[PDB]
């Protein structure tokens, strides 16, 4: 037993009132428990938002509460804002065991403008072909909603080996980047001419290429 | 302000043992309960540790019991992690905790270190990246914003960290996240830079890989 | 201008308790009270139900005079000490608490009465401990479960612990719920245990106009 669940995601707009639920499955949550809410900031950059199930830790803003629905725990936030969009942990303490983390919301606040990525196409370099290898590099960068689907071509036929693409990631500004790579030996890259890198964006379609 | 950053990453084999520490200040470190939360690479967090303000109560989950055993140095600021007996299943970035008991009730978890990653997996041999550079190749003036390139193939293991410039270059740095190729970890970053500025100077690629003890420069030629 | 007193690292509760390093604040008199942000707890960890209601009182009456009263406790060990609360390292307490265990595996039901005659009213802090287990509670008090029922003439307030194991601070999960009794002149204070009693080791005085209030700052003057 002892299996702390919250939502797997939630999504919102700013200025509206959101609240964020912590389920334990031993029973009812009870202040006994001691909810605690961290939040986690994109590249590992976590910080404490609520102990005591409703203390409020030094330096959260206001907007925040966290209270007891029902039997369970619940984060609530009023009035939120774009900075609000990051992932947040629960913390129950069991008696028995100790400390056991939930799942974690990811809350997104639906905002930034439709992105278009700037995609770019780099060749593999003379130091590497001195290594007999070849690794052709498109870097997708600054789009919006996170989704996009990559195609590699090679002299007209589409490529099905070799390419290897990133998961989407967030960027400072909130944007976008991926990335894709397509390893092949030297004397291959030059048993081949045309290299094309296509990006499906929201329908829409840009390619980088080069000969 | 109130400040911890872990160190001591690195790769370790199963069976093994690896040392993590915590240097600590902004307060007065012996008078304060510390504990170690990680993450699996399934971004699940799971606490592992506490240890009192005088080190008398100390206390592990039973994932780890047996196997690892805190301390701290109260006179040097310094909180400790000695793990043992080492499995697959420990993979995780390992974080530096406290909390803040003021307004009635404390809040546990309050103030993280930036983490530091252990890999508990030995299937590969600590390998150096070769750091490979990415031009445009096709001069093709589209726009002044030109774009440069660094490619950090077959590295292991993780983490790398690309800088441009020594650290003078941080607009849009665009650090992409890696992948597994073979058993190696290959990384890229994309620094983009005006058209008049490519031809005029030079942009250099400052690849860090720690848990390898290689810090590799490179210089972007055309 | 102002008479203001800086807690420093003692918070208002702490010096009224009276955990360690918190002497500096005793006989203490001021209009504001400097609560310093930077306050930690020092000794046993603790919870007052109301919190923000008996901090207000303290922070009100504009004054830490605290006066001694000797209770003839019965068989039970007085001056009690642990080592979560170490002033100058030597195992200790609330200087104006008093933790009472058993002696011989004897915890006799306990019966004072302390009375107020005089021209000013009191304030009698008291506590009730929460062992973690019920090895716990009975190598410290025999008789299980615990009881505390402090009454005046128009409150009657009754206290069952709660046994359990809470988070670690100090390295320690029991806890001790601290409440509050104000006897006005003329009214009187009845303790009555059989176990987990924080017993008081005498009471503040009170003001009857309270002008004073409390601050939460960053410096002094
Ligand atoms: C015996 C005593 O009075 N001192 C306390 C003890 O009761 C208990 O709190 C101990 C941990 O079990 O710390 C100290």
């Amino acid at each position: 037993q002892a299996v702390v669940t919250q939502e797997s995601a939630l999504t919102t707009s700013p200025g509206e009132t959101v609240t964020l639920t912590c389920r334990s499955s031993t029973g009812a949550v009870t202040t006994s428990n001691y909810a605690n809410w961290v939040q986690e900031k994109p590249d590992h950059l976590f910080t404490g938002l609520i102990g005591g199930t409703n203390n409020r830790a030094p330096g959260v803003p206001a907007r925040f509460s966290g209270s007891l629905i029902g039997d369970k725990a619940a984060l609530t936030i009023t009035g939120a804002q774009t900075e609000d969009e990051a992932i947040y942990f629960c913390a129950l303490w069991y008696s028995n065991h100790s400390w056991v983390f939930g799942g974690g919301t990811k809350l997104t606040v639906l905002g930034q403008p439709k992105g278009a990525p700037s995609v770019t196409l780099f060749p593999p370099s003379s130091e590497e072909l001195e290594t007999n290898k070849a690794t052709l590099v498109c870097t997708i960068t600054d789009f919006y909603p996170g989704v996009v689907t990559v195609d590699w071509k090679v002299d007209g036929t589409p490529v099905t080996q070799g390419m290897e693409t990133t998961q989407p990631s967030k960027q400072s500004n909130n944007k976008y980047m991926a990335s894709s790579y397509l390893t092949l030996t030297a004397r291959a890259w030059e048993r081949h001419s045309s290299y094309s890198c296509q990006v499906t964006h929201e329908g829409h379609t840009v390619e980088k290429s080069l000969s | 302000e109130v400040q911890l950053q872990e160190s001591g990453e690195g790769l370790v084999k199963p069976g093994g043992s690896l040392k993590l520490s915590c240097a600590a200040s902004g307060f007065t470190f012996s008078n304060y309960d510390m504990s170690w939360v990680r993450q699996t690479p399934e971004k699940r967090l799971e606490w592992v540790a506490y240890i009192s303000s005088g080190g008398d109560y100390i206390y592990y989950a039973d994932t780890v019991k047996g196997r690892f055993t805190i301390s701290r140095d109260n006179a040097r600021n310094t909180l400790y992690l000695q793990m043992s007996s080492l499995k697959s299943e420990d993979t995780a970035m390992y974080y530096c905790t406290r909390n803040y008991y003021y307004g009635s009730l404390p809040v546990w978890f309050a103030y993280w270190g930036q983490g530091t990653l252990v890999t508990v997996s030995g299937a590969a041999k600590t390998t150096p990246p070769s750091v490979y550079p990415l031009a445009p190749g096709s001069a093709a003036q589209t726009n002044s914003m030109v774009t440069l390139g660094c490619l950090v193939k077959g590295y292991f293991p993780e983490p790398v960290t690309v800088t441009w410039n020594s650290g003078s270059l941080s607009s849009g740095v665009h650090t992409f996240p890696a992948v597994l190729q073979s058993d190696l970890y290959t990384l890229s970053s994309s620094v983009t830079v005006p058209s008049s500025t490519w031809p005029s100077e030079t942009v250099t690629c400052n690849v860090a890989h720690p848990a390898s003890s290689t810090k590799v420069d490179k210089k972007i030629v055309p | 201008p102002l008479r203001l007193v800086d807690g420093q690292t003692c918070d208002i509760v702490n010096g009224a308790l009276g955990s360690p390093g918190c002497d500096h604040l005793n006989g203490a008199e001021w209009d504001i009270f400097i609560e310093r942000p930077t306050a930690v707890d020092t000794c046993y960890p603790f919870d007052v139900p109301d919190y923000q209601s008996l901090r207000s009182i303290l922070a009100n009456n504009g004054k830490f005079e605290f006066i001694a009263e000797e209770f003839q406790w019965s068989t039970v060990t007085q001056n009690g000490g642990s080592n979560a609360c170490k002033r100058a390292n030597v195992n200790d307490f609330f200087n104006r608490l008093n933790w009472l265990t058993k002696s011989g595996s004897t915890y006799p039901l306990q019966n004072l009465t302390k009375i107020n005659n005089g021209d000013y009213a009191r304030l009698y802090i008291w506590g009730v401990h929460h062992p973690s287990t019920d090895q716990e509670q009975t190598n410290l008090y025999k008789n299980n479960p615990g009881r505390v029922t402090v009454s005046t003439k128009t409150s009657q307030t009754s206290v069952v612990p709660n046994i359990g194991s809470r988070p670690w601070v100090r390295g320690l999960s029991s806890r001790i719920s601290f409440y509050w009794t104000i006897v006005e002149p003329g009214d009187l204070i009845v303790f009555n245990t059989i176990g987990n009693l924080i017993a008081p080791r005498g009471h503040y005085k009170l003001n009857s106009q309270k002008k004073s209030t409390i601050l939460n700052t960053a410096v002094p003057i």
